RNA sequence: AAGGUCAUGGCUUAACAAGCCAAUAAUUCUCUUAGUCGAAGCUGAAAAGGCUGAUCGACCACAUUGGGAAUGAAAAAAUCC
RNA sequence: AUAGAUGAGUUUGGUGAUGGCUCUGAUUGAACACU
């Protein structure tokens, strides 16, 4: 009973009134943490190659 | 072991502590001869072991022998296309 | 009846680099990471530990990073054994005799 | 690492003593985590991560943030909007409490107890206004939210 | 002055990481459990900054040093014996990263025997 | 490799290898002091609090000092030499 | 166990600090003096 009681609180809802009320922050910047490679890493590499000689 | 237990052990059996450091003795001289053999290699932390390629520093690779001494005038890696 | 098994049971994982090999045979020494905790000052520190581990084929060498499993009696010092080569040193893995699975063994 | 959240803390003490309405930080998921909590609190403005200058400040919450990738990484930077209230900062004091020398961590009983003002372990009571942030499995929580929650963990900064 | 920026040169032409990719057998190190090769961007100049060509450089100028301080007269410079203690550390450093980073790649290799960098050179502690 | 073991371990043995632990004192030695511990006693608002180590319980040691063995299921004696 | 956190005298021509000392609280397998 301890352990459900206390799992089950550790997953629960946001309070209604606490989503209503809290300012928006957009998910471009809340949940936006993973960086991936350039996706123009080669054509940049290539030209930064002719630029440099 | 503390220095009572020592030599009370050494004299209860006489023989047998001899025996034991002849064996040890074996040991200590093997271990000393990989000692000098890898003290050897080892090296020097500044030189460490002097190459054709680190001797061709002092010429900027435009010598193409070594200079005499005791020693020996061996070959040098060169770089001629390098000027001024 | 009168056959006494071993226990085969599966233990823990643990990743660590090779310090030494070559010395001894069907042994080298690995280091692994740890942690103990200080309760007088109540933080914790690095605590690393290096153990003699049974590398049955000489399949190891130095500067390789290995995974380890305790519980595998061999000798007096050795009670962990080598599960699997994560990053060899040197050549490659398939230029080495292989790892035995803990079932072989 | 804990140092990050150790400049981020000493960083917006000086930034609100200093009266500035912007200010950046380094952009790591760790400041994040804790902005997000600072302004989930109530303590700060906006968070946005953008470049070395600071955006619009008219469009604040409608700028569009170009991706983060490899190629500008180095120069990504989150930019948070600091409040002032009749004449005095909303974000005074950002006490640390786990250092890089020591990470303190508190259990959910001693949580319990700071959260009604009494003194648990090398933690301290919390009083009017006083506020605590723990950062625990369930992301960066407030000392109220994580009693409720019943969660322990890392004991972060004691925001006043 | 002229031969050192010209030795800067054969370091870079000898040990640069952009001529031991197609010199040597193996110059990179072996892959790790379940990692597979991938292509990445090339380079877009020559390799000045690689472990082994700041190896190189360092000791081109621990023999000019080393052998200033041993000429004639060489006892007396006294603050120069830092600059030499401060190039072994700088040495030491690197060849301690590249040891690991390179887990034994052909790399690393051509690295010592060209250069005649032996363990006495990183391993321990530089007394001088 | 063999023996031993409920089993494990140079635990034991033969033959080989030169290792293993440590490098900031592992190891060894000298001097000074002390029986150890407990919300057991006293004390502080409190700290892995401080102090003590009476009466109580647990453990260690000793029986004029030093040097020893046997008996016995077991030394665990104010025993014995 | 959620009520539990306290001071005072004393350096200086004077002021603010620093820093000890002493007193204020509780106690003893206590001793001594007067009872
Ligand atoms: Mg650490
Ligand atoms: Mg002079
Ligand atoms: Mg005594
Ligand atoms: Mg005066």
């Amino acid at each position: 009973a301890r352990y459900l009681a206390n799992k089950r609180a550790a997953q629960a809802p946001e309070r209604l009134d606490e989503v209503f009320t809290r300012a928006t922050i957009r998910e471009s910047t809340a949940k936006n943490t993973f960086v991936p490679l350039d996706p123009e890493a080669f054509v940049k590499a290539e030209e930064a190659r002719i630029k440099h000689a | 072991i503390s220095q009572k237990e020592k030599k009370r052990k050494m004299k209860q059996d006489p023989y047998g502590w001899a025996q034991a450091q002849q064996r040890k003795a074996v040991n200590v001289k093997r271990q000393a001869e990989l000692q000098a053999q890898r003290d050897a290699a080892w090296g020097d932390p500044v030189k460490g072991i002097t190459t054709p390629f680190v001797e061709s520093f002092d010429s900027a690779g435009q010598a193409s022998v070594s200079p005499p001494k005791v020693e020996e005038p061996k070959p040098l890696p060169t770089s001629p296309h390098l000027r001024n | 009846a009168a056959a006494t098994k071993v226990s085969r049971k599966m233990f823990r994982e643990l990743h660590g680099v090779v310090v030494t090999s070559g010395l001894i045979d069907k042994t080298v020494k690995v280091r692994v990471g740890g942690q103990k905790f200080n309760k007088f000052l109540q933080k914790h520190f690095d605590d690393p530990k290096q153990y003699l581990v049974h590398d049955p084929n000489n399949s190891l060498r130095a500067g390789d990073v290995v995974a380890i499993m305790p519980g595998f009696i061999t000798s007096k010092s050795k009670r962990h054994v080598v599960k699997h080569i994560i990053a060899p040193a040197g050549t490659p893995i398939e230029e080495r005799p292989p790892i035995p699975s803990l079932d072989e063994l | 690492g804990i140092q990050q959240i150790t400049n981020m803390c000493s960083h917006l003490q000086n930034a609100s003593r200093a009266r500035l309405g912007l200010t950046s930080l380094p952009n790591t998921k760790y400041n994040l985590a804790l902005a997000l909590a600072l302004h989930r609190a109530g303590f700060i403005s906006s968070i946005t991560r953008g470049g070395p200058h600071p955006p619009t400040p008219e469009a604040l919450m409608t700028y569009e943030p170009e991706p983060v990738t490899s190629a500008n990484v180095a120069t990504r930077r989150l930019w948070v909007g600091l409040k002032y209230w009749n004449e005095e900062p909303v974000l005074k004091e950002l006490k640390p409490i786990s250092k890089p020398s020591r990470l303190v961590t508190a259990s959910l009983e001693q949580l319990n107890r700071v959260a009604r003002g009494f003194p648990a372990g090398y933690m301290k009571g919390l009083q009017l206004g006083e506020c605590l942030f723990v950062n625990t499995d369930r992301g960066v929580l407030e000392v109220r939210e994580a009693v409720e929650r019943k969660v322990g963990g890392l004991v972060l900064c004691k925001v006043k | 002055k002229d031969r050192k920026h010209a030795n800067i040169r054969r370091c870079i032409e000898t040990f640069g990481r952009h001529i031991t990719d197609q010199s040597l057998e193996r110059p990179t190190p072996p892959l790790a459990r379940g990692v597979e090769p991938k292509p990445q961007p090339v380079r877009a100049g020559p390799d000045t900054g690689s472990s082994e060509v700041q190896i190189a450089i360092l000791t081109s100028k621990i023999r000019a040093l080393s052998k200033a301080l041993e000429g004639h007269g060489g006892n007396r410079d006294k603050n120069n014996k830092r600059s030499l203690r401060r190039l072994c550390h700088k040495r030491q450093r690197l060849l301690r990263y590249m040891e690991r980073k390179e887990r034994g790649s052909g790399r690393w290799h051509h690295m010592l025997e060209t250069l005649g960098l032996t363990p006495a050179t990183w391993k321990g502690q530089i007394t001088l």
